[PDB]
């Protein structure tokens, strides 16, 4: 196997095989040479499909000896060298998110490494929108479980900027309701009055009023809405 | 004249609204 | 992932051949907690000392 | 200078040789990350986690170094109890921590602890309870210097952990909570260790308190005579009347059966004087639960009719 | 997915796929 990585003979394929052969014997050690002897030889395209390998295997293999820091820096040197080429990575986003949560315990760091994923700079925000709203979508969900009212409204105060106002409408609605859970709905109305944005989520805004004449206001300011 | 002329160019909803909200809410 | 499976139905397909050859700061807390319960339990058993030299 | 070659370092031994040079290799390379990263932003306090993590396996020599700079450096330019507040104190409970378990050194837990009751700004401001009751219980395994610990600070939170401090040690926390008064339910604590303690006089201070939502919290009054049975809790009944018609349905429940219907009937004439049908709708039903009482609840149909007619 | 099975010669060729200097080099080389 090593003379056919020598000549440059191998395939992706064959060399996952000599990974997976390295790792069924117990030298998983040795496996992780095979991945960096390898991983640099191939276009972007295909080392998304080696890295999520390499990554599995060191963060989950029961043989791995690495520390810490060091399965830290591979989802670093990972998710810089596939995203400046433009490469789709949800599945490495979420894996690292998974392995920081579980190692550290640190939920804040976790969901900024989420975050980060969002916020990826490569490409117009256009391009691979259906797992950067993916991203998005569980960074916001393990903020409001977790960690509370301050790093939510941080969150979601970037996350409406950045999306295309065609893809905010859900985000409005969930952040509206989260801000009128914890009260002082002024603050939620708000938000409900940013809701004229486009489509029909705007129904969600009129039916958030469980929250009469500051209604019938609403109602005014919304038929006024519908012809602008 | 025309020219002239063409330049010159809620409250029972509420109360059904609260109605439907009361009926609901039972 | 893509390549294991590859991989492991090949191994497989091996076998035939192997015959043939025959809460702003929860996240925080939860990290400094158990040694803030040890350091709590070992106030306690001072606490009971001292009321022993009390008594 | 030249990281570069360092990066082509690390990328060699990544791919050839053992295990222990690529842990030292990347932590020293991660030390240099976590620093470029905090000296561009200080309040980013996970990572200042996980360098002084990474600091504390890799670089024994440099850990007190570290923990000094970070609380001097990440300290935030604001007030109200701020989220990086809130987040900051953590960094000085971990030194704590690190000072008393690893260094075994108290002057310097002492030190430190002078050093937070000067710079937590508890002056004019927000104060943290977590380094108070922190000082409070590391006095002991310093004692009774931990009475002018929790009178520095003398919110809630602080009484809450003195009080249970004091329980744990101890009578004097009884006046500590009638302090406490002047800062709306532990009363009820307040009691209940009063009556684990001395029921008369923890009842005759309830008595006077109550004599100034208030009622929510003065049942505990009406538990208090239910336990000593007692002749106290007939005032309590009658106290509820402030009106009397609901008051009559625990009047009638208080008083065998006989005599709930005498209170049922004097409570009835009481409404009436002042909702009277309800009062005698509410003694048939009081009849009712009790079974000639069938034929009095009969009678108090007919007479309830007659009041509503 | 037959993408997996191309040698690294199979791969590094598939990247492939002006001054007067440059063209007189050029036109030696055809030459």
């Amino acid at each position: 196997y090593n003379t056919v990585i020598d000549l440059r003979l191998i395939t992706p394929a064959m060399a996952e095989n000599f990974a997976l052969f390295l790792q069924n014997h117990y030298e998983v050690m040795e496996s992780f040479q095979v991945y960096e002897k390898t991983i640099p030889l191939f276009p972007p395209e295909i080392q998304y499909e080696l890295w999520i390998e390499y990554l599995e295997v060191a963060t989950s293999h029961q043989l791995s000896s690495l520390s810490p820091e060091h399965i830290r820096f591979l989802f670093e040197k990972a998710l810089k060298n596939l995203c400046s080429n433009g490469i789709d990575c949800k599945t490495i986003f979420i894996a690292y998110s998974v392995f920081e949560e579980r190692i550290s315990g640190l939920i804040s760091k976790s969901i900024e490494i989420l975050r980060r994923g969002a916020v990826i700079g490569t490409v117009s925000v256009s391009t691979h929108l259906e797992s950067r709203l993916q991203l998005w979508r569980m960074c916001i969900s393990k903020a409001e479980s977790t960690l509370g009212p301050s790093v939510t409204r941080e969150l979601y105060q970037e996350c409406i900027q950045i999306l295309p106002n065609s893809k905010a409408v859900e985000f409005v609605i969930k952040f509206s309701d989260f801000e009128s859970s914890i009260g002082e709905t002024i603050r939620a109305r708000e938000i409900l009055a940013y809701g004229a944005k486009l489509t029909e989520l705007w129904d969600s805004f009129e039916i958030f009023e469980l929250k009469k004449e500051t209604y019938k206001d609403m109602l005014k300011m919304k038929k006024v809405l519908e012809s602008n | 004249q025309r020219a002239e002329m063409i330049n010159r160019s809620x409250x029972x909803x509420x109360x059904x609204x609260x109605x439907x909200x009361x009926x609901x809410x039972x | 992932p893509s390549l294991r499976d590859l991989s492991l139905e090949r191994d497989q397909e091996l076998n035939q051949l192997r015959a043939r050859i025959n809460c702003e700061t929860s996240d925080l807390k939860a990290k400094l907690a158990p040694i803030m319960e040890v350091l709590e339990k070992k106030t306690n058993e001072k606490i009971k000392g001292i009321i022993r030299k009390r008594v | 200078s030249n990281q570069l070659l360092k990066a082509g370092l690390l990328d060699f031994e990544k791919q050839f040789g053992d295990i222990n040079s690529i842990e030292e290799t990347i932590s020293y390379k991660r030390k240099m990350e976590y620093e470029t990263i905090l000296s561009n932003n200080a309040y980013d306090y996970d990572t200042w986690w996980l360098y002084l993590d990474l600091i504390s396996e890799s670089f024994p020599k440099q850990i007190m170094q570290t923990f000094e700079k970070a609380i001097v450096d990440s300290r935030p330019k604001e007030l109200s109890k701020n989220v990086q507040w809130k987040r900051y104190i953590y960094l000085w409970m971990r030194y704590i921590c690190y000072v008393e378990l690893e260094l075994e050194n108290s002057l310097l837990e002492e030190e430190l602890f002078q050093r937070l009751i000067d710079d937590i700004i508890p002056h004019k401001h927000f104060t943290f309870s977590k380094i108070w009751l922190m000082y409070a219980k590391f006095l002991i395994r310093h004692v009774p210097k931990a009475r002018k610990i929790l009178g520095k600070a003398i919110k809630a939170k602080t009484f809450k952990g003195y009080i249970e401090l004091e329980v744990k040690l101890f009578d004097r926390v009884r006046k500590i909570y009638e302090k406490f008064i002047e800062f709306l339910q532990i009363w009820s604590q307040y009691g209940e260790l009063e009556e684990n303690l001395w029921d008369r006089v923890r009842g005759i201070y309830t008595i006077a308190l109550d004599e100034n939502k208030e009622a929510k919290i003065v049942l505990l009054q009406k538990y208090i005579t239910f336990e000593t049975e007692f002749e106290k809790a007939r005032k309590l009944y009658r106290r509820y009347l402030e009106q009397s018609w609901i008051e009559f349905a625990m009047y009638q429940t208080s008083t065998e059966q006989q005599l709930l219907d005498l209170a049922k009937l004097q409570s009835e004439n009481v409404d009436e004087d002042i909702e009277n049908k309800l009062e005698a709708r509410k003694v048939f039903e009081e009849a009712i639960v009790f079974f000639k009482q069938g034929r009095l609840s009969i009678l108090e149909a007919l007479k309830d009719y007659e009041e509503t007619y | 997915e037959k993408a997996f099975h191309y040698t690294v010669q199979e791969y590094d060729a598939w990247e492939r796929r002006i001054s007067y200097d440059q063209l007189a080099k050029l036109s030696y080389e055809k030459t």
